[PDB]
């Protein structure tokens, strides 16, 4: 929470809780340590997925160039 | 009474 | 792609939406409003009939009527309403495109599911359906293969034992208790008090007040010593008039017939006995992987304190030894729409729809081979 | 029903 | 009975 700038209390809640909405009214509710477990894992992945097509997407912006592509 | 009917 | 629409009649509530996502994204009560009253206005756009929360808001004006009664669809005409107007206005999807899944209570006539599939293929010409029991999706949404489910809706009570995905026909209970003849005993025992709710909107009414204010008690003897010795106990609640009305030992004496359904004046015993009368037709080398899951659902298992209760009198009547758990999540109430979301995203399920093809080959009495 | 209750 | 059947 230090390195990443968020609240200790938001995520020690939400790493433990799961919120589901109907659309009229939402119900917060527990989930197993197998299932805090797969969804900590499953942040771990999906931030690193995005990390990388960041660092792709800045190298595109560094190899791109002006002209219109014909063809490649 | 005291809602529904008027005694 | 296509994603099978998912719609669980019930009693009360409609609620239905698309197979794979989380909640149902309609939901809104399966009432038909007719008008009463001569109309008086020239040119006001006056309508036959009205459906759902148009019911709802008009009310005043409106006798509603319920077309399902204890899980038996008893008006064929006002259901096919309820079914348009779920299918064209609340999700505005057309039938043709998808298949359906329909939930239903066990033990209930076949007549019943004849005429739902009939329906649903010659008028909707939904191109495949299936017709699901509603004590079984409950498993599906709690992450169980096994477990005695009792569940309660509006109308039917039933218990449904299930062991590692088998069920046990013999030893489904089912009871007629559940949730409107509370509201049908609520309006009696408010009269004492000198209030008066006769009509089918006041009846409305009395579904809110028991909503909000009821709550089972622990012990039902010691709170009414306490709420005659007391008004610590006594809550006030606001009419849509603005009148204020003031609700004493009514508040826990309502849910307590479910205990005691000799109150309302059944002859038969309460949930907690039929469920422990359920677990006694179980073969004894699974009895203790039902004590050790018990799983409520549908609405009438929210009034705070019935799980505790529950389980109280459960472990009152059960052998000293065993653990006694009961499962409650906060979300019980969408339980069987959540269970038939997962079963019907299932890629071995694929294979259990009926067909058209099936259905115009062999009628509508397929649906007792090929479904449960 | 069509006979014990009413339904 | 009591054990096996409930009576
Ligand atoms: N929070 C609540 N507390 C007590 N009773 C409730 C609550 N919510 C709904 N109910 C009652 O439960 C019934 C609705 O349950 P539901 O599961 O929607 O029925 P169905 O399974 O037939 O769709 C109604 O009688 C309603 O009054
Ligand atoms: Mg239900």
């Amino acid at each position: 929470c230090d390195l990443m700038g968020v609240d200790y209390e938001e995520m020690a809640h939400w790493l433990c809780h799961r919120k589901l909405a109907t659309a009229t009214e939402t119900y917060i509710k527990p989930i197993s340590k197998l299932h805090a477990i797969n969804a900590r894992d499953a942040l771990a992945k999906h931030i690193y997925a995005n990390l990388f097509n960041w660092i792709v997407d800045h190298v595109n912006k560094a190899l791109h160039s002006t002209v219109k592509q014909h063809s490649f | 009474w005291x809602a529904x009917c008027p005694a | 792609e296509t994603t099978a629409l998912v719609c669980d009649n019930g009693s009360g509530l409609v609620k239905a939406g698309f197979a794979g996502d989380d909640a149902p994204r309609a939901v809104f009560p399966s009432i038909v409003g007719r008008p009463r009253h001569q109309g008086v206005m020239v040119g006001m756009g006056q309508k036959d009939s009205y459906v759902g929360d148009e019911a709802q808001s008009k009310r005043g004006i409106l006798t509603l009527k319920y077309p399902i009664e204890h899980g038996i669809i008893t008006n064929w005409d006002d259901m096919e309403k309820i079914w348009h107007h779920t299918f064209y206005n609340e999700l505005r999807v057309a039938p043709e495109e998808h298949p359906t899944l329909l939930t239903e209570a066990p033990l209930n006539p076949k007549a019943n599911r004849e005429k739902m599939t009939q329906i649903m293929f010659e008028t909707f010409n939904v191109p495949a359906m299936y017709v699901a029991i509603q004590a079984v999706l409950s498993l599906y949404a709690s992450g169980r293969t096994t477990g005695i489910v009792l569940d309660s809706g509006d109308g039917v009570t039933h218990n449904v034992p299930i062991y590692e995905g088998y069920a046990l026909p013999h030893a489904i209970m089912r009871l007629d208790l559940a949730g409107r003849d509370l509201t049908d005993y609520l309006m009696k025992i408010l009269t004492e008090r000198g209030y008066s709710f006769v009509t089918t909107a006041e009846r409305e009414i009395v579904r809110d007040i028991k909503e909000k204010l009821c709550y089972v008690a622990l012990d039902f003897e010691n709170e009414m010593a306490t709420a005659a010795s007391s008004s610590s106990l006594e809550k006030s609640y606001e009419l849509p008039d603005g009148q204020v009305i003031t609700i004493g030992n009514e508040r826990f004496r309502c849910p307590e017939t479910l205990f005691q359904p000799s109150f309302i004046g059944m002859e038969s015993a309460g949930i907690h006995e039929t469920t422990y009368n359920s677990i006694m037709k179980c073969d004894i080398d699974i009895r203790k992987d039902l004590y050790a899951n018990n799983v409520m659902s549908g609405g009438t298992t929210m009034y705070p304190g019935i799980a505790d209760r529950m389980q109280k009198e459960i472990t009152a009547l059960a052998p000293s030894t065993m653990k006694i758990k009961i499962i409650a999540p906060p979300e019980r109430k969408y339980s069987v729409w959540i269970g038939g979301s997962i079963l019907a995203s299932l890629s071995t399920f694929q294979q259990m729809w009926i067909t058209k093809q099936e259905y115009d080959e062999a009628g509508p009495s397929i649906v007792h081979r090929k479904c449960f």
